[PDB]
DNA sequence: AATACTTTTATCAACGCAA
RNA sequence: UUGCGUUGAUAAAAGUAUUGUUUUUGUACUCUAGAAGCUACAAAGAUAAGGCUUCAUGCCGAAAUCAACACCGGUGUU
């Protein structure tokens, strides 16, 4: 016997309520709520990646920390000078020898700056100049070369050399930084004996460990909603394995992959199908004879 | 007109306290100064762009002494206006090169930025480290609500204010709340009296009743937030049907005309005056509240 | 307790530990001096004993704890009875060692349930100071609302960079390892 | 090993997908290895994405696909909160963030309506998701309405009467 | 703490508990009232907030022990963050229950460390009152020479003619049995 | 507090084959 | 309305790198081994205020959810 009234906008919705046998408004109404911006939740994720990558490199810092003091070479961590030249101890160490506290130095400067990984476009230009440099010296060189050439070592900065402009770069990929700390630790291991090959295979796995972008954050532990161990006890093998969508008619079962046998057989009946002997007869010759195509399949 | 209104209210409690930018302060002279006070310094980031020149000249035609190299280093200023009195910093570097410093020789370093007097101090959170020397602070602090307080000695309303920086993850068991004695200081600076009674407390978009005592007004207002924090019990209204309060519009008798840009920064702690908060259903029905309950919300 | 000059020495130095600047101090409510007057009050011009009560237990209210007023009176009872104690140190040096004492009666007798956290002071004008010094109290004295009965306020003195750890355990040991440092 | 090849990428997912999801698989190393390269070698075909339908349904349809010439949406023709209104489907059917939010508050100013006054026959909008779902709710529950798609407040008034 | 008006009900309250004659009281050294000055002060006339601060210092070091002062800051924090304590209950009264609540607490955590005795108050002549109060302490909480940390002080008002027993089993057991009549 | 890279999952549109 | 093959737009979540701001210290520049803390370069600490336990490829903190109160997914009122 009423009509109902509704006009929905952006942050707003309109309402009202009649009659329509007398035409007397029953009820009207303005509400009003904010808009939905999706630029608070890019912010507040940015942030959040932000302080994970602070994190972790604290807790690498923390974890260098805890082997030294666990192998025995420095008591206390309050007399350690930093006004020494790191770089000037990365290039010394490779044939002399660093007496207990540079090498502590040595190694906390090369893990608080290890490089990329992902190679295995300026800036890729650049990058690969810089590889093109590295193939014959170690970063720590390059870059007390640079440092005692120019005066600058860090960001991104040009120099005009006698003929030519370039611009350098500090990045370096991460097998040159394993490559010159393995150098320096078997020199050191032929000059001190505390540091045995375990210690050799913890710093390296402090230095050049990362996660995996299936993995998540989290530990076995430590039970976190956005890795792979989750809080309800148990502990997924790859996170984007929940996220796989489900079927279009019953909603509570898992979706099939494409490369398999069952879809491609169902794809290739649903293309034939729009009888049964030759069904049967081109779906094994397809199987199992081979130098296929689809023109082949035509003639 | 006799048309109801539903708005949201916004009662979150961990959002965005400050900026994550650290500032520097300086205590100095400036201006109209009869004593030392402190200053929020700035940066010109690159003098030789197209902004950091017109930066430059702006400081420079507002005040000389704002550099921090004009009471540091005068020399090297008085090299660094003969360029401007010929030409221009960018003509400089593509003849020249860097603009080095004075020196005996041509040794001195570089000069790519300049810092000055930017500001003075305001809202801020002292975050300054163990062996530093002045202060550094964190500014942009954002207000969450209000507590609104009653005394009978006086009669009249005052007005507390809560920021998102004064909740705190807490020492035993990491909740999110303030302690009694911290909100005892903040009840203490906003002149909020031991013995008055809690009536209300006001988020944003929350629906206030202003009622007169001596002729029976009644005007409806919109929260926002508890500006001016130099003096007390002022108050940032909004209206009920539109966005804006755009002119020098009167409201009621005993408030007064909204000021030439638009904003209504009144203060309600006076006599002669009484609150109620309404509280709507979403079809509009105004429900009227005087007290809420018995002690402030404090653990969330 | 006893209102004297030992105060006013107790005062001040525990103003110049908590605040950095003196007029973040004297011109908070309740206290509320003038740049003459609080000239006046410092450089031993106005006598201590004779002021408002409401003042002077303000200002004893703002620098410490409510534990810690109580110690003030019992080490000012252990302090006045001694000539070693009356005749070499002052009084402020004697109530830093009846404190570190209590703490350590604390650590021995009951150590799982000593919390500790980090304290914020406010200012004159309504904006904090984070960070101002070390809370340590005992979960077991608990009253609500984040409140406890037994609690005690230092501040570190150490000359490396490197701050107090987070949690129950890094906290204590950081605690146990540091106690010539804080003060 | 369709899903552990097409879901991994890389060598350590496959591997041990393939030694903890095949129970007592008991798979040498050699053809995880060649796996590995395999996966490598082609990754425009196997990463191509997921099929839109389950295996249940599909083992459901695959050996009656063959007997009849018959197209699926035929096939699956022939073979076939108690009184409020559910936030099931505004919470899921999600076009952009304002959508959702103006269609779900919007939904909660009907159910309020519909919760104070009484019954109803004729609900306008100013798509088809909104009207399906009222839709079935309304045959669900046994009621004929028809659903059909200050300013503001005024305009719903006007289109009310219209 | 806080020096207000609640502060003045709250000492001739217990000015009225513990001395039997008010002029035992205000003629105290330190305190040292004269008799019109003393009726000035009772009713009304002066306020406590402006008088000197060793006055009101001295006055509330001789009516409280000092862990009572610091539950008296704490009771105050508690009390006026509150409609129903500030509108319904005088100061005293909340004082009472929030030093009750504590002793519940020390009688139900540890109670094989909770000792007392009779205790003994000086007048304004020299000569004292035997039997003033009932001292309870912590036995665990002792600093030396015959001193406590944590020590509250209470009044019994029984009807019945009998004296608190000795010993330290007896006199537990009396304090369990006369909850209620202690104050 | 910004600029460079790598990867996964999902949804809208529109361009066709069929119903 | 539903499935397949192309290419645009978007959203959510994950892994890294280099700076930026700021504090101390050192070196240079300046004024007489001291001083000023401007202007550069390099180390080390911090990077929304803070907080947790399991002691580590450790973890959380800037979004959305919304009128309150009483009695059996419902039920009553200012």
């Amino acid at each position: 016997d009423l009509v109902l009234g509704l006009d929905i906008g952006i942050g707003s919705v309109g309402v009202g309520i009649l009659n329509k046998v007398t035409g007397e408004i029953i009820h009207k109404n303005s509400r009003i709520f904010p808009a939905a911006q999706a630029e608070n939740n890019l912010v507040r994720r940015t942030n959040r990646q932000g302080r994970r990558l602070t994190r972790r490199k604290k807790h690498r810092r923390v974890r260098l920390n805890r082997l030294f003091e666990e192998s025995g070479l420095i008591t206390d961590f309050t007399k350690i000078s930093i006004n020494l030249n790191p770089y000037q101890l990365r290039v010394k160490g490779l044939t002399d020898e660093l007496s207990n506290e540079e090498l502590f130095i040595a190694l906390k400067n090369m893990v608080k700056h290890r490089g990329i990984s992902y190679l295995d476009g300026d800036y890729a230009q650049i990058v690969k100049e810089n590889s093109k440099q590295l193939e014959t010296k170690t970063p720590g060189q390059i870059q007390l070369e640079r440092y005692q050439t120019y005066g600058q070592l860090r960001g991104d900065f040009t120099v005009e050399k006698d003929g030519k402009k370039h611009r350098l770069i500090n990045v370096f990929p991460t097998s040159a930084y394993r490559s010159e700390a393995l150098r320096i630790l078997q020199t050191q291991q032929e000059f001190n004996p505390q540091i045995t090959d375990e210690f050799i295979n913890r710093y390296l796995e402090i230095l050049t460990g990362k996660r995996k972008y299936y993995h998540g954050p989290g530990n076995e532990k430590s039970r976190t909603d956005y890795g792979r161990y989750r809080t309800s006890g148990e502990t997924l093998d790859n996170i984007f394995g929940i996220l796989i969508g489900k079927c279009t008619f019953y909603p509570d079962e898992f979706r099939a992959a494409k490369a398999s046998y069952t879809a491609q057989e169902f794809n290739l009946l649903n293309d034939l199908n729009n009888s049964k002997e030759q069904k049967n007869q081109i779906i094994n010759y397809v199987k199992n004879e081979k130098a296929m195509g689809p023109a082949k399949l035509f003639k | 007109d006799s048309i109801l209104f539903s708005y949201q209210v916004d009662s979150k409690f961990n959002r965005k306290i400050s900026d994550a930018t650290i500032y520097a302060t300086r205590q100095a002279k400036v201006g109209k100064d009869k004593a030392d006070e402190t200053y929020v310094l700035g940066k010109i980031k690159d003098i030789y762009t197209q902004d950091g020149y017109d930066a430059f000249m702006k400081i420079y035609k507002k005040d000389k002494s704002k550099f921090l190299m004009y009471r540091h280093d005068p020399q090297t200023f008085e090299k660094v206006i003969e360029p401007i009195l010929e030409n221009p910093f960018l003509k400089y570097k593509e003849e020249h090169g860097y603009i080095r410093k004075y020196s005996k020789k041509g040794n001195g370093p570089e000069i790519k930025s300049l810092k000055y007097y930017d500001s003075k101090l305001g809202n801020h959170i002292d975050i300054t480290p163990k062996d530093s020397n002045n202060k550094v602070v964190l500014q942009s602090v954002s207000p969450w609500r209000a507590d609104v307080y009653f005394n009978k000695t006086t009669g009249k309303y005052e007005i507390l204010g809560l920021k998102y920086a004064d909740l705190q993850f807490e020492k035993g068991t990491g909740t999110y709340k303030i302690s009694q004695e911290k909100y005892n200081d903040i009840k203490k600076k906003e002149g909020v009296d031991s013995d008055s009674e809690f009536k209300f407390t006001l988020y944003k978009n929350d629906l206030l009743l202003v009622k007169d005592t001596e002729t029976k007004e009644q005007q409806l207002f919109r929260f926002l937030s508890r500006t001016m924090p130099k003096q007390k019990h002022y108050v940032e209204l909004k209206p009920y049907d539109k966005q804006k309060f755009e002119g020098g519009e009167a409201l009621i008798k005993v408030l007064g005309n909204v000021a030439n840009s638009g904003q209504c920064k009144k203060g309600l702690g006076k006599s002669n005056i009484s609150i109620y908060k309404v509280r709507t259903d979403v079809l509009g029905n105004q429900h009227i509240i005087k007290n809420e309950g018995d002690k402030p919300k404090l653990d969330f | 307790m006893k209102i004297n000059d030992d105060i006013k020495e107790l005062i001040l130095e525990y103003m110049s530990r908590y605040f950095k600047f003196e007029n973040d101090f004297y011109k908070l409510p309740g206290i509320k001096f003038t740049d003459a007057n609080w000239q006046k009050f410092k450089n031993g011009g106005t006598d201590i004993e004779k002021m408002g009560a409401a003042r002077v237990n303000a200002m004893l209210d703002c620098l410490f704890d409510d534990f810690e007023l109580a110690m003030i009176g019992k080490a000012q009872t252990n302090y006045y009875n001694d000539n070693s104690l009356k005749m070499n140190m002052p009084f402020y040096t004697y109530y830093d060692m009846f404190k570190k004492q209590q703490l350590l009666k604390w650590l021995k007798n009951n150590r799982d349930d000593v919390i500790g956290g980090t304290g914020r002071m406010y200012t004159a004008s309504g904006n904090y100071i984070a960070n101002a010094y070390l809370e340590v109290a005992l979960e077991s004295s608990s009253l609500g609302s984040g409140s406890y009965m037994l609690q005690m306020r230092f501040k570190d003195y150490s000359k490396g960079q490197e701050p107090i750890p987070s949690g129950r355990q890094n906290r204590l040991e950081w605690i146990e390892n540091n106690l010539e440092n804080i003060r | 090993l369709a899903y552990v090849l097409t879901l991994n990428t890389e060598r350590e997912g496959i591997q041990e997908a393939l030694e903890h999801e095949f129970a007592d698989g008991s798979f040498s190393q050699k053809q995880v290895d060649e796996l590995v390269q395999f996966r490598k070698a082609n990754s425009s075909i196997f990463g191509k994405g997921w099929h839109n339908f389950s295996v249940k349904l599909m083992m459901e349809l695959i050996p009656e696909l063959y007997e009849t010439s018959e197209e699926q949406m035929t096939i699956l023709t022939r073979l076939g909160k108690t009184k409020y209104i559910d936030e099931k489907l505004l919470t899921e059917e999600i076009y952009n963030p304002v959508v959702a939010k103006s269609v779900r508050q919007a939904i909660k100013i009907v159910n309020a309506a519909i919760k104070e006054y009484g019954d109803f026959d004729n609900i306008v909008i100013e798509s088809r998701v909104v009207l399906n779902a009222l839709q079935e709710h309304f045959r669900a529950h046994k009621i004929d309405t028809k659903v059909s798609v200050h300013h503001h407040a005024v305009d719903a008034l006007i289109i009310a009467a219209s």
